[PDB]
């Protein structure tokens, strides 16, 4: 497995980028009544594999060495999105009507003072319940939010990431893609109806 | 978005994904994906069809023309 050129120089700013994006995340999270799921720095092997595969060996192109998630109630997601934009983040607002898989949420990239990008995602508890496995949703939401969301959910949780995995491995001309994407949109739509 | 299926079998497809400053070229005859990042020449190494960033480009990017792709986008 080939170390990318300049890899360690980029990797060493990741702790400082983490502190920076974690500080702004918990600011904004504690502003609107939400929580921040902080995460460690991307592991070395995976960071290198992702630089080599997604970014053809350029380590300055990887954006999620440092990352976290802001979990807020549904109608605050948008407010938080605008907040990250005002701090210069690159912001992707996903609505379920364009994404072939019908997911919704916010992703943003922040160029931190340490000289590398940080990733801050934002979503509601309902969306995270829907997309992530139970183990994952329990960590992101905490045990009590998880249990509250699951009791009031109208759909079994945790199917979203499943559909993504089945869709992602398909060849771009696959006869199977369209049916999987439809199943994913119908799933996330049922979540959002309630 | 550029959904998998009909279009990729129909013809060449060119994709802009501005969130990550990346473009892709699909050659339907050869069945190959190539990547071109903003401000760069196209990478010679083909891209695997289950590649993470490519599938992000399908979900969240937009279709462009062959001329737009070949002209390229200034580095962000």
């Amino acid at each position: 497995t080939q170390v990318p050129k300049g890899f360690e120089k980029v990797y060493g700013k990741a702790p400082a980028a983490k502190a920076e994006i974690d500080a702004v995340a918990d600011g904004l999270a504690a502003k609107h009544g939400g929580r921040v799921a902080k995460a460690p720095i991307k592991s070395r092997e995976r960071a290198m594999q992702k630089i080599n595969n997604d970014y053809k060996g350029d380590p300055t192109k990887i954006k999620d060495l440092a990352r976290n998630t802001i979990i807020v109630e549904g109608d605050k997601v948008n407010t938080v999105a605008a907040e990250l934009a005002n701090r210069g983040a690159k912001v992707k607002v996903i609505d379920g009507n364009a994404d072939p898989l019908g997911y919704s949420g916010v992703n943003s990239t922040m160029n931190t003072k340490a000289g590398i990008p940080g990733e801050i995602q934002v979503n509601s508890p309902e969306m995270i319940y829907a997309k992530e496995s139970e183990d994952m949703a329990r960590i992101l939401l905490g045990n009590d939010t998880y249990d509250a969301v699951a009791a009031k959910a109208g759909v079994p949780g945790g199917q979203g990431h499943k559909y993504y995995e089945d869709w992602r491995v398909l060849d771009p001309k696959s006869p199977e893609a369209q049916a999987i994407a439809e199943k994913s949109r119908a799933y996330y739509d049922a979540v959002r109806k309630g | 978005a550029i959904e998998k299926g009909e279009a990729f079998a129909r013809r060449d497809i060119y994709i802009d994904y501005d969130f990550e400053d990346v473009t892709y070229r699909w050659d339907h005859r050869q069945g190959t994906i190539h990547v071109r990042f903003y401000g760069e020449a196209e990478s010679p190494e083909p891209v695997e069809h289950d590649n993470r960033l490519f599938n992000d480009a399908l979900r969240f990017g937009r279709e462009i023309t062959r001329e737009e792709y070949e002209t390229g986008f200034p580095k962000g």
